[PDB]
């Protein structure tokens, strides 16, 4: 065979140069699921620029000058956090493959969690004034509370633990970003931003299989392990989400100070971090009274919560 | 006499969820080479991919000997499809004419487990 005699040639430049290298196979797959992921991916492609956000316009201007101040420092907060996964977290994830197919879907994922990003620009752009987008800027970099988090996930990705680095890459789609999320479906239950909404919705249809994905890849890989060194890497994934659990609940905090959200946002949060461990292959150890949420602003989220004959 | 009869991909959500719960249960193949033949009455669980039902599950259901054993479905997925979430379950609701039990996510929590327990268990007695 081919393929048990040659590298990838990202496994040729990082790793092994003893090799020669093999094109991508996309006609014999080792993994079927990588299909299923790269299909449904490809064909949400959206762009921001191709939902209208000019319709938000009368319950926008309705919204005192603090509400608006919350919704582009928050946005401006999701926006650096995006930043982070599409220049560093996702494409470090390449390198470390189990398959080819694996190397372009978090090509892809780099890519669309940029669009994410965009997406508030775009956002802004019909909304605020310059001065309000330039506030936020200004509030996010002098925010040591939001810095913290993304401080916390980037040496991983940086480092030489390919493990550690997939479940960063795991946690910022599964559970950082929620908390924030909080804020646009807490308004469109109002019926304010109701367009807006729409433009989180399309970015959480590409967050949940960026999160499936990553914690898909991590089970694989620590399946291989032994149980000694497996309850040792459970130990490391608590550790962090504890720690990032105690980081976002500080952050959401001050971020919400004066509007009363901050509860109701985290419980949100941890809703979300339940669903990061069973991503991950671990039980949700929250119960019903930290994770539930109003059903009008789960409702934004969800309304739902070859054939013979 | 409980029984469910289920569908798990390669990342085997579903298969785990129904590992917890208490009821004998019967995995329909990933390989659409391979069918199955089931002669008890059952409760259908089954993941969501939008082509909401997976083939292999159209397949199962397609064999009229399978489809008049089924008591009802459960459906799994993530809420983050909006109204995409679960949506398997409603399709085979219409399709076999019964009805709609549950709905839940991924592997399941503590509370999932206790309530299809309970459903399973009332669903075979009613
Ligand atoms: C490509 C893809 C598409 C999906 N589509 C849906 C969907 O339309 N609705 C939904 O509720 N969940 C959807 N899901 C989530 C799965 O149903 C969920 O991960 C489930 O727990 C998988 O079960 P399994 O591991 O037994 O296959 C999708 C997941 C993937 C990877």
């Amino acid at each position: 065979n081919y393929y048990d005699r040659s590298v990838s040639p990202v496994e040729y430049a990082y790793f092994d140069q003893s090799q020669n290298m093999r094109a991508i196979n996309w006609n014999k797959i080792v993994d079927e699921k990588d299909l299923e992921v790269w299909n449904r991916v490809t064909q949400n492609f959206w762009l921001p620029e191709n939902i209208p956000v000019s319709n938000d316009l009368p319950s926008w201007n309705e919204l005192d000058d603090d509400w608006q101040q919350l919704i582009t420092r928050t946005f401006t907060g999701l926006t650096l956090l995006d930043t982070v996964q599409s220049s560093i977290g996702d494409v470090a994830q390449i390198k470390n493959s189990l398959t080819e197919q694996e190397q372009v879907i978090y090509a892809n994922f780099a890519f669309m969690v940029g669009v994410h990003a965009r997406s508030y620009g775009t956002i802004f752009s019909t909304l605020c004034t310059s001065e309000q987008i330039e506030e936020a800027h200004e509030w996010v970099v002098d925010n040591e509370a939001l810095q913290a988090r993304p401080k916390a996930l980037i040496p991983f990705y940086t480092a030489d633990d390919p493990l550690k680095s997939k479940i960063a890459a795991a946690l910022m789609p599964g559970f950082l970003l929620y908390g924030g999320f909080y804020l646009p479906f807490y308004l469109s239950a109002r019926g304010k931003l109701p367009n807006t909404s729409d433009i989180i919705r399309l970015i959480l249809r590409d967050k949940v299989i960026h999160n499936f994905y990553s914690g898909y890849k991590y089970q694989l890989k620590v399946a291989k392990l032994s149980p000694e060194k497996q309850a040792e890497m459970k130990q490391f994934v608590f550790d962090l989400l504890d720690k990032m659990i105690g980081l976002e609940k500080t952050y959401l905090h001050q971020l919400y100070d004066g509007f009363g959200l901050a509860d109701e946002a985290i419980r949100f949060s941890l809703y979300n971090a339940g669903k990061f461990l069973q991503n991950l292959g671990y039980e949700s150890p929250f119960t019903k009274e930290e994770t539930r949420i109003a059903p009008e602003v789960f409702a934004q989220l969800s309304a739902r919560a070859d054939w013979d004959f | 006499k409980e029984l469910i009869v289920y569908f798990s991909t390669q990342s085997n959500n579903t298969h785990r969820f129904v590992q917890k719960l208490d009821a004998e249960s019967i995995r329909i193949p990933i390989d659409e080479e391979e069918r199955i033949k089931v002669d008890e009455d059952y409760v259908l669980i089954v993941p969501t991919y939008s082509g909401a039902v997976p083939k292999q599950v159209i397949h199962f259901l397609n064999d009229p000997d399978n489809r008049k054993h089924c008591l009802g479905v459960i459906s799994s997925g993530n809420t983050n499809f909006g109204d995409s979430f679960a949506i398997a379950g409603p399709v085979i609701s219409y399709k076999l004419k019964v009805p709609l039990l549950y709905q839940f996510e991924l592997i399941g929590t503590k509370e999932d487990v206790e309530e299809v327990n309970r459903i399973i268990s009332e669903t075979f007695n009613a």
